[PDB]
């Protein structure tokens, strides 16, 4: 009764998946201050002077709100 | 508020990143499931409200040298008093990041 | 007039219906430095920010320009007496300094509550910012204001089975304030205007000349401009100099007369997108003020 062999999948989870499905890496909101699957995703500004700015857009029924949290470290 | 970045970025080894988020999760008493080597579902019991919050971690390659950890909140199903799912999501993230990054 | 197209409309629409399709909201953790917090309002172009207490895991209040004005007034007076605490206060510590023994909880409203209930909560709590909070998720969805509510009313009742009172004047409906009007002069130092803001709790001040004719207006909004500068110390300058720094040009102060119909005033206010009209006489001398609160108070206790 022979031994058995394992052919193991490997890679596919070699390198992590590349980004762009349609999800933006950077969002410029200069302005002198409509997008799909970026809902629920975390965004941040660079930490400046010991403050964290966290942000995400969520949906309540048909309404969308982008929430910003200003939080010390 | 000009420039927004999706998640956080790192040039640490992918395997290091994922291992360190996992140690961070366990240290924090969050609970987790490994969907993929680069994809984690996590769940948290709120030590004040006793409510539960769920989110996703996904690691992406953005350069040959650079990766991007991405956090996604997962949805459910006169004074306010305890709870806000959106704010609790930010705190989970903040906690996760502080307890494993930089 | 009685019972009114407005009162029924308000009772039959949800707060949800006034929320725009997309909005931004700024939230401050209560451990945040007061100074950074007011700089964030300016940066984001926003008037008010909910406060989140991390220890308690809930919203506990609001941060508005009024708090900013209160803090600048206390800082200014404290500096003269060599006390410099104020600027290193966290929101937490300033709230503990003023919300002392006397408690004022956060007032908010469900997205499923009548617009009537929203108007009644703003009047009764003497408030200009009502956060709409989802009781299922705990999320603040939006911050509701008089301006928004009035605009919505003007638009979605546009159609006239018109109540008689729409064609009646401010005079005869007695809407607005016609006595003890807080005002400043061309030369009035900014800090003097602050003291007036604090003592009278009033959102704007008509700027007048020597015969008391209105030539400008100095608002609370014109006060977070002081959070643009990297100094804070420029409060001794005149009100005229302070207003020169305004964003956009300025087609004069928006005025009205005592004898204008309510309908005419609502339309002017709605399309000018401003919090109040300065009531004026034949010669531009100020006779009073008509604010959004005045109108919404009128419309809800049934016109005039
Ligand atoms: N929804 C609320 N619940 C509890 N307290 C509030 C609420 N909104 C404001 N406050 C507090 O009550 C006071 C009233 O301020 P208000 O909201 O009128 O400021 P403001 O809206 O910027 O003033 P104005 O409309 O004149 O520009 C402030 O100290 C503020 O911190
Ligand atoms: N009657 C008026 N005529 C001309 N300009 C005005 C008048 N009232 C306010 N302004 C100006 O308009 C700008 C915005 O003031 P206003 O208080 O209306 O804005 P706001 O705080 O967003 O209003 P609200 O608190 O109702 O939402 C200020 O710079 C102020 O000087
Ligand atoms: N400068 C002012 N002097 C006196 N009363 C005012 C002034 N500004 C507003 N009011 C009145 O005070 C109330 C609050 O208005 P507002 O603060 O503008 O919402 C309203 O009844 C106004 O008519
Ligand atoms: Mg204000
Ligand atoms: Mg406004």
């Amino acid at each position: 009764g022979q031994e058995m062999y394992a052919f193991r999948s490997e890679e596919r989870f070699k390198s992590p998946p590349i980004l762009p499905p349609h999800l933006l890496q950077v969002i410029l909101n200069k302005d002198t201050n409509p997008n799909h699957v970026m809902l629920n995703h975390l965004y941040a500004l660079s930490i400046k002077d010991s403050v964290m700015v966290l942000s995400a857009t969520h949906r309540y029924k048909k309404k969308y709100v982008t929430t910003l949290l200003y939080k010390p470290i | 508020s000009m420039a927004w970045h999706l998640g956080i970025r790192s040039q640490s080894r992918p395997n290091d990143i994922m291992a360190e988020v996992c140690r961070a999760i366990k240290q924090l008493d969050y609970e987790w499931k490994v969907v993929n080597p680069y994809y984690l579902r996590v769940r948290r019991k709120n030590p004040v409200t006793s409510t539960f919050s769920k989110m996703s971690l996904q690691l992406y390659q953005v350069d040959s040298r650079t990766y991007l950890l991405d956090f996604r909140s997962i949805d459910d199903e006169v004074a306010p008093r305890p709870g806000s799912h959106t704010i609790e999501f930010f705190e989970m993230c903040a906690n996760l990041i502080k307890i494993l990054a930089q | 007039s009685n019972s009114s197209v407005y009162t029924t409309f308000m009772k039959s629409h949800r707060c949800y219906d006034l929320i725009p399709t997309s909005s931004k909201l700024v939230v401050f953790d209560t451990s945040l430095q007061v100074k950074k917090a007011f700089f964030a309002l300016v940066t984001n172009g926003v008037r008010a920010a909910p406060l989140w207490d991390s220890k308690k895991q809930s919203f506990v209040g609001m941060l508005t320009i009024t708090d900013f004005i209160n803090i600048l007034h206390r800082y200014y007076k404290s500096a003269l007496v060599q006390i410099y605490e104020l600027e290193e206060h966290k929101i937490e510590t300033w709230r503990e300094v003023y919300l002392q023994d006397s408690f004022k909880p956060l007032v908010c409203i469900s997205p499923n509550a009548s617009l009537f209930d929203a108007v009644s909560s703003l009047i009764r709590n003497k408030i200009h910012r009502l956060p709409v909070i989802d009781p299922e998720s705990g999320n603040t969805l939006y911050i509701l204001t008089h301006k928004r509510i009035l605009k919505f009313l003007k638009l979605f009742i546009t159609e006239f089975p018109k109540p008689e009172f729409m064609s009646k004047s401010l005079e005869e409906l007695q809407i607005g304030t016609y006595a003890n009007i807080a005002m400043v002069r061309t030369t009035t130092p900014v800090y003097v205007a602050l003291g007036i803001f604090v003592q009278h709790r009033v959102s704007a001040l008509p700027v007048v000349d020597e015969k008391g004719r209105v030539v400008d207006i100095y608002s609370k909004f014109d006060v977070i401009n002081l959070a643009a500068e990297k100094t804070y110390n420029n409060l001794d300058v005149s009100v005229t100099k302070a207003l020169q720094h305004r964003s956009h040009y300025f087609e004069g102060v928006l005025k009205c007369y005592l004898h204008e119909t309510l309908e005419a005033i609502i339309n002017r206010l709605v399309e000018a997108e401003v919090h109040r009209l300065v009531v004026v006489d034949e010669h531009d001398v100020v006779k009073g003020i008509v604010s959004l609160s005045d109108i919404l108070q009128a419309l809800v206790l049934t016109g005039g």
